[PDB]
């Protein structure tokens, strides 16, 4: 076999913005804004769609990432069988307790600009800060690697790692066994591939994505609002004191009417936009909680759900506006073929395995389990007796050893 | 952004108004009557200075600096008392603080939001939990 | 609704929000002009409110769709995806019609009072190592059992609870016990 460690990075919110119309619209006149207030109400409903807009986002992260009731911790001395999750684990030599791959995540996405967002717009700062959001993601970490799926049911209820990891390869379908006599090497494995992500994300430029094009679409949205402020929309200029103390009120406020409409026009588009890449953004907040909690709080049996393979169990990792999932699943390796039957002719009793199949190299059959070579002897536990050898299609002779038989026929005599 | 003067040769940057959104923090209304103000995204270091006769914006500053002057992340808050507690959030504020109306006689505080109950789950290399009912 | 009906009565520019005033107090190349600031201002109001409904139909589309999911994999089954119908191990569902909605009563277990153990990932017996077919191995201090993983109801190990695979000098943490063979105590007696 082999293990593997994938990465899945879902953005979860945006910036939070304000913008007072009247001063956009109106740079600070009197008889500007009074033309302003002839048109009605256009103003409260952007502000309303702004408000909603912001507590959505505020929803979005308190949605995905607070779903423990209690926060968990680590126990101060870490074995876990061999399994080393220094790189995962937030650390308390950094002012922040954030984990190395954490750190990274926070360097790698780059967040005079701010100087110019001064003509009525306002950036508000999130209800949860990276720290709490920090906390959540360890207490999620602790609670699953010191007590398995318990955590999200109910009470926590501790066990070994490696008894956790023989329950995760009793659910993929393959006896728990394998798991002890390979544990050392299984360990290794994924004390490999936990590595790898740490260079995996570094050497590729583009591996952040998603973070980094939510925050480019916010900053490019918000400097086209500024930069559309200068422009003249049909008049002899943008400037409103220069037309106001250049000509007379009557011809002034119907020619101000048309910068009046196109910064309005421009307010429009700016929040329309902003509200269906909103829809976008809670939709994959609300994809991201789903895989918190299907494929961090338990194991997922739906394919390609988390990750490629067959799922064992997952991590969560916090990024800027977002959170980036490691599935760590089971993928088969080096494969023999073989002879297969769909029964055994006995007695003209035709015998069906209870789990696995039936494997032949060309000399001898043995029922084998179905994701794991380990062939034993046909005996009558491994097999169930179901009619005549005269209705299955392909049934071979073989012999279905009673170990019941034997010792009577011995002890007896 | 800056501008030489044109008598003495030096640079001067340009900076904007302050300016911002007032909001007002209350409890209901069959409850009490007495509220918070929060001033967003300013250091009220200059909002006391900008108490004047009869120059800012909103008519209303009566309140001024009269203690309970706190300051966030997310702005200046007025009438609202910082303690070193942390409750489940009442009324959210920003960056990690919220607001109640509770006790001390009865009044509205500010604190930093607890995030759940501490646990510490006794893991062991040869112990387990089952449970029984 | 209430926003669009009230736009109706602004001006947008004009001598008058209402339409038989400006008819009845200007000729018509005067008419036409004020008309037309009427005109482009209802317009945009209809266009703002026609956008809005568009976004909220999408909104109300995708819940209605979790609501259908939830009602085919909850109410019609038992689903074993996590936190999905509700919080605990899924055992039944029941709909209820509301105003412009559906309320889900979900029904689930919570696991109450727990009991701390030791515990042996193997049994030690004869140089064969025994493991469980289903449950874990238990000890309360004494005696070592054999119980299912999500309630406690302790058994004696036998050849009926566990398997064997290989020896015991493989499996870090194996135990020395004792496993009954069920046949052997009773082969035992009757024949002699
Ligand atoms: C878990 O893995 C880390 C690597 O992430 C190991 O830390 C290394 O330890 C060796 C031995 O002291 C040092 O030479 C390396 O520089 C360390 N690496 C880093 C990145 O700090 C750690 O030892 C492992 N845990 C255990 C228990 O062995
Ligand atoms: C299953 O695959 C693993 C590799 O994932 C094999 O482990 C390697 O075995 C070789 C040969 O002895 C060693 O040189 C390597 O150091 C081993 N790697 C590790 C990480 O331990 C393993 O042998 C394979 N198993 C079988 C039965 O072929
Ligand atoms: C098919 O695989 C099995 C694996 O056990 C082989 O069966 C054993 O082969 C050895 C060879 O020395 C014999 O001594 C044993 O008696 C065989 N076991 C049984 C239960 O019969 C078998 O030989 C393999 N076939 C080939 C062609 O290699
Ligand atoms: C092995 O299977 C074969 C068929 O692949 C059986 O051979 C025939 O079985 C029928 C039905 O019982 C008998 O009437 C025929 O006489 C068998 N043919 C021969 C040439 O003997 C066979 O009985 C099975 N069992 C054994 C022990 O060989
Ligand atoms: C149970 O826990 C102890 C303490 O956590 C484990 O001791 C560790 O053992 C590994 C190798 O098995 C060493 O690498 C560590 O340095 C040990 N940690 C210590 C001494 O703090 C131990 O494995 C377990 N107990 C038994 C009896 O095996
Ligand atoms: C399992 O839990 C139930 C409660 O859910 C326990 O029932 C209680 O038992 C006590 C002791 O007889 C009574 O005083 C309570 O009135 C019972 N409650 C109810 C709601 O019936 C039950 O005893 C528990 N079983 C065990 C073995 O602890
Ligand atoms: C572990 O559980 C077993 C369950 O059989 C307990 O053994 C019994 O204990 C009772 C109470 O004293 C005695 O009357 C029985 O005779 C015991 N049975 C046997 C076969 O010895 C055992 O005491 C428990 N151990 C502890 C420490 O609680
Ligand atoms: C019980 O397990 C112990 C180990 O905990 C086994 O004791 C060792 O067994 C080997 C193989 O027979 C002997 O060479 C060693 O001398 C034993 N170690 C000690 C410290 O005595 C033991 O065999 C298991 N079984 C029984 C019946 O006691």
């Amino acid at each position: 076999f082999t293990i593997s460690v994938t990465t899945e990075i879902l953005p979860v919110s945006m910036t939070k913005t304000s913008v007072d119309c009247t001063m956009y619209i109106c740079g600070d006149s009197t008889e500007c804004s009074n033309l302003l207030l002839q048109y009605g109400s256009f103003c409260t409903q952007l502000k309303r769609a702004l408000t909603g807009i912001a507590v959505e986002q505020d929803k979005n992260t308190q949605e995905v990432f607070a779903q423990v009731k209690q926060i968990y911790k680590t126990p101060p001395i870490k074995y876990f069988g061999g399994f080393n999750f220094s790189q995962i684990l937030p650390d308390p030599s950094k002012p922040s307790k954030r984990s190395p791959i954490e750190d990274l995540l926070f360097n790698k996405v780059t967040l005079l600009i701010c100087a110019q967002k001064f003509n009525g717009l306002t950036v508000l700062p999130p209800l949860l800060t990276d720290e709490m959001i920090a906390q959540y993601t360890s207490a999620l970490l602790a609670g699953t690697i010191t007590s398995g799926w318990t955590f999200g049911a109910g009470p926590a209820l501790q066990i070994p790692f490696p008894m956790q990891m023989a329950y995760r390869f009793n659910g993929i379908g393959v006896t728990q066994n394998v798991l002890y006599e390979n544990q050392k090497l299984i360990a290794n494995q994924f004390n490999s591939a936990i590595g790898k992500i740490q260079d995996s994300l570094f050497s590729t430029p583009s591996a952040l994505g998603k973070l980094q094009d939510v925050v480019n679409h916010n900053a490019q949205a918000l400097n086209t609002l500024v930069k559309q402020l200068s422009s003249k929309f049909g008049a002899i200029s943008s400037v409103l004191n220069d037309i106001l103390s250049r000509l007379d009120p009557p011809e002034a406020e119907v020619q101000i009417d048309r910068l009046i409409t196109g910064r309005l026009q421009s307010l429009q588009t700016y929040v329309t936009q902003q509200l269906i890449r909103a829809a976008e953004i809670r939709a994959s907040a609300n994809l991201a909680a789903t895989k918190m909690s299907e494929c961090v709080l338990g194991q997922s049996k739906r394919v390609d759900f988390c990750g490629k393979g067959y799922h064992l169990m997952s991590f969560p990792q916090s990024a800027p506006h977002g959170v980036v999932f490691l599935h760590v699943t089971y993928v088969p390796a080096q494969e023999k073929n073989f002879t297969t039957a769909p029964a055994i002719c006995h007695d003209g009793k035709a015998h069906f395995p209870r789990e696995g199949v039936f494997v032949s190299n060309g000399t001898h059959w043995f029922v084998t389990q179905r994701n794991f070579y380990e062939p034993q002897i046909i005996t009558t536990d491994n097999t169930f007796v179901s009619g005549n050898c005269d209705v299955v299609i392909g049934i071979v002779n073989n012999t279905v050893y009673d170990p019941l038989q034997l010792e009577l026929d011995s002890f007896k005599e | 952004d800056a501008v030489r003067d044109p008598q003495t040769l030096e640079i001067l940057d340009i900076t904007p108004c302050s300016f911002g959104g007032v909001s007002v923090i209350t409890p209901g209304t069959n409850t009490s009557n007495q509220v918070a103000v929060l001033y967003q995204g300013v250091n009220c270091t200059e909002v006391s200075v900008a108490i004047h006769a009869d120059q800012l914006t909103p008519t209303w500053r009566v309140y001024s600096t009269g203690s309970n002057v706190f300051q966030t992340r997310a702005g200046c808050l007025i009438g609202a008392e910082y303690v070193n507690n942390s409750y489940e959030c009442d009324i959210p504020i920003g960056a990690g603080i919220c607001a109640s109306y509770q006790t001390q006689s009865q009044s509205i505080i500010a604190y930093t939001m607890s995030l759940g109950a501490e646990n510490s789950v006794a893991y062991s290399n040869n112990s387990i939990a089952i449970p029984t009912n």
